[PDB]
RNA sequence: AGCCAGGAUGUUGGCUUAGAAGCAGCCAUCAUUUAAAGAAAGCGUAAUAGCUCACUGGUCGAGUCGGCCUGCGCGGAAGA
RNA sequence: CGGCGAGUAGCGCAGCUUGGUAGCGCAACUGGUUUGGGACCAGUGGGUCGGAGGUUCGAAUCCUCUCUCGCCGACCA
């Protein structure tokens, strides 16, 4: 898990979900893709 | 960097920058680089958005670059009394009035052409826009 | 043929025996003899010709039992054969290696026009014309 | 008799008692061999396996008190030369001493092939005119041979030469059995920076063994380590690495070696030729 | 310090000798002789006269 | 958008004869079988393979997709 | 970061007031004298003034800002 303040789609199994406020991009493919801030 | 041979005065006055565009078309090809945005590029700026430009498009193709400084920004060195004079030569600025157009690009498909881009405007402190081919 | 676990593309060499550079551990990833597939196939190379990078479908059961497909040349090394010109491209659509025309060419796609999987003859050997243009030849017509 | 320890104890005080030993415990077996290396001034010591090679060092630790450290060999590698220049002069003109000292040689040492017999490095006499006589041919040849030796390049020797000189001056009694001599150093000095000459490195070739299919394990630990694999031997089930690795990056080979392939190898290596060296990996030589 | 004669030795840098004097006068002092034939120090190679010195058994064949 | 299926035969695509064989590097990216399936899309094998997708069947069965110019907002936003 | 001081060949300097021609002493090199190096008795080769300028009848010279080496002060609390 990342921080940034730049979350981008990486993977193509990349998801991008905005669990409570916040935009969680989970790679369920990859934990090397799991990032949120933005 | 890109800095004038044989200017006519070393040292120019601040001014300011209002205004809108002279140059407000691609002109030269088809493909540009077009300034939204009101700010100001220092030359260093404009070798380092050409030079991460060609490794996008891996060196082939032509890249027309419209703009140019002769706004020498002086700077004071750490540590002055206000004024002995004016600052020493530091670094070349060039105004922008918004609508300008930056950097030309041609021999490349248009979808290559708006990928390459996004690369380079993070080498701008301004915000710019892709515009591509106008006839009349 | 049974169903594909242990299916390989492969025999970089047909007249040289163990590719072993190359190939090496790829038929030995699951560790089958070479010993025997060797004196299985100087026995099946009396009618074909030797010396030339000719490939191999290689199937074997559960029970140690292998077999071999073994065909014609494929079409991208069949310019250095029948014309004699033992080259590549470089870059291709910009070079010159040399010239055959279909009518040349068609005196082995006699002998492999039932080996290979189509249903016109005429444009299997589009298989070799496109293939042609592509590996830098240009062909006569 | 393939995997190997050295010694560096203290670096050269402990060396002066241990070795002895070795072979007082060499009566014990005819498989306690050592390598002997001076261009290191090191012993490198063999063993047999795992249980061998740590109780080698251990009798030594309590009936003799020694320090000894598992050590690895640093070489010269070897050096050679790229191009030549044909006007360097043995200018001297040194006054006291006796009657007089002048020397003039022109010095062209010519570039000959890496891929070479022994007559890679020679003397070619080619000499024109009787602008330096022939009872000069020996000592114009023992002036040239002396900075073979601390050749200014870090310190190493050189090889896969040729001179082939020119042009000189010489006097009644000014020219010496000491003139000249002098002269086709200081001045052949000059002849061997202007070159651009290259390091170089003592390549050895890999016999790595394999089960049957190991090569997605060696893959990586060979490849930072110079490796130009260079095919297999194939058998029914062993097959064999065979690649090109120089000597001095075997620094901490013997004992990596199993950590990788599931504890179970056994190397060997064998040295054949001579290859260069770029200035990134030349650069930690010094 | 000590001279050593003959042809062939093999002394490396920590060897056990046993020395014997007589000095050389070649150089100003030094000052005895190495046995050859003193617990490291090999037979020189191919003595066929004067075996006392330098240590070398009788040539059988 | 799914639900079950082909998801290629030809041929290592001459290269790079590096270990490169859909897939390290330059380039060229023909087409046939065809109702259709890039001589390659993401990985992934040391390279095969394995696993998936495009492009394409049967079914479910009504709207669905990517950018553009804009409203007021979310992230970016820690201090004694 | 700032005064005074200059850059003339391998080395070191007059040519600069008030712009006009690039000389000079000692090295590399060669010769005369001697049996021979060194010395003496004489010569040859060696720069277009760190560099870019503008100015101008022509610039080392005239001025300005930079490369580098000196030197002067860099202080009260």
């Amino acid at each position: 898990m990342k921080v940034r303040a730049s979350v981008k789609k990486l993977c193509r199994n990349c998801k991008i979900v905005k669990r409570d406020g916040v935009i969680r991009v989970i790679c369920s493919a990859e934990p090397k893709h799991k990032q949120r801030q933005g | 960097m890109l800095q004038p041979k044989r200017t006519k005065f070393r040292k120019m006055h601040k001014g300011r920058n209002r205004g809108l565009a002279q140059g407000t078309d691609v002109s030269f090809g088809s493909f540009g680089l077009k300034a939204v945005g009101r700010g100001r590029l220092t030359a260093r700026q404009i070798e380092a958005a050409r030079r991460a430009m060609t490794r996008a498009v891996k060196r082939q193709g032509k890249i027309w670059i419209r703009v140019f400084p002769d706004k020498p920004i002086t700077e004071k060195p750490l540590a002055v009394r206000m004024g002995k004079g004016k600052g020493n030569v530091e670094y070349w600025v060039a105004l922008i009035q918004p609508g300008k157009v930056l950097y030309e690009m041609d021999g490349v498909p248009e979808e290559l052409a708006r990928e390459a881009f996004k690369l380079a405007a993070a080498k701008l402190p301004i915000k710019t826009t892709f515009v591509t081919k106008t006839v009349m | 043929a049974k169903k594909v676990q242990a299916y390989v593309k492969l025999q970089v060499a047909a007249g040289m025996a163990n590719p072993s550079p190359p190939v090496g551990p790829a038929l030995g990833q699951q560790g089958v003899n070479i010993m025997e597939f060797c004196k299985a196939f100087n026995a099946k190379t009396d009618s074909i010709e030797k010396g030339l990078p000719i490939p191999v479908v290689i199937t074997v059961y559960a029970d140690r039992s292998f077999t071999f497909v073994t065909k014609t040349p494929p079409a991208a090394v069949l310019l250095k054969k029948a014309a004699g010109i033992k080259s590549g491209s470089g870059k291709p659509n910009k070079d010159k290696v040399g010239k055959i025309s279909r009518a040349q060419l068609q005196e082995i796609a006699q002998t492999k026009a039932a080996d290979m999987t189509g249903a016109d003859i005429e444009a299997m050997t589009r298989s070799i014309e496109g293939t042609a243009r592509s590996m830098g030849l240009v062909v006569e017509d | 008799p393939v995997i190997s320890i050295a010694v560096e104890p203290k670096t050269k005080a402990d060396q002066e008692k241990m070795g002895l030993a070795l072979g007082r415990l060499a009566k014990e077996d005819p498989s306690f061999r050592v390598w002997t290396d001076e261009e290191s001034n090191q012993t490198i010591i063999a063993g047999m396996g795992e249980l061998h090679l740590d109780i080698i060092v251990d009798r030594m630790k309590r009936e003799f008190n020694v320090e000894a450290n598992v050590g690895k060999p640093q070489v010269a590698y070897r050096e050679t030369i790229r191009q030549k220049v044909t006007d360097v002069e043995g200018k001297h003109a040194k006054q006291s001493g006796g009657r007089g000292q002048y020397g003039h040689v022109v010095i062209d040492m010519y570039p000959l092939e890496p891929g070479s017999n022994p007559k890679g490095y020679e003397f070619i006499n080619d000499i024109k005119g009787g602008v330096i006589p022939g009872e000069y041919i020996p000592a114009v040849d023992k002036g040239i041979q002396e900075q073979l030796k601390a050749g200014p390049l870090a310190g190493y020797p050189v090889v896969d030469m040729g001179i082939r000189l020119h042009f000189g001056s010489y006097h009644d009694v000014d020219s010496s059995e000491l003139a000249f001599k002098l002269a086709a150093s200081i001045a052949f000095k000059e002849g061997f920076k202007k070159a651009k000459p290259v390091l170089l490195e003592p390549i050895m070739k890999v016999e790595v063994e394999t089960p049957e299919e190991n090569t997605g394990d060696v893959i990586g630990d060979l490849s930072r380590r110079r490796g130009m694999l260079k095919g297999q031997e194939s058998e029914v089930t062993g097959v064999k690495i065979h690649a090109e690795v120089p000597l001095s990056e075997m620094f901490g080979y013997a004992t990596q070696l199993r950590s990788l392939t599931k504890g179970r190898a056994s190397y060997t290596m064998e040295f054949l030729k001579y290859d260069e060296a770029p200035s990134n990996v030349a650069q930690a030589v010094i | 310090t000590s001279y050593i004669g003959g042809e062939g030795h093999n002394l490396q840098e920590h060897s056990v000798i046993l020395i014997r004097g007589g000095r050389v006068k070649d150089l100003p002092g030094v000052r005895y002789h190495t046995v050859r034939g003193a617990l490291d120090c090999s037979g020189v190679k191919d003595r066929k006269q004067a075996r006392s010195k330098y240590g070398v058994k009788r040539p059988k064949a």
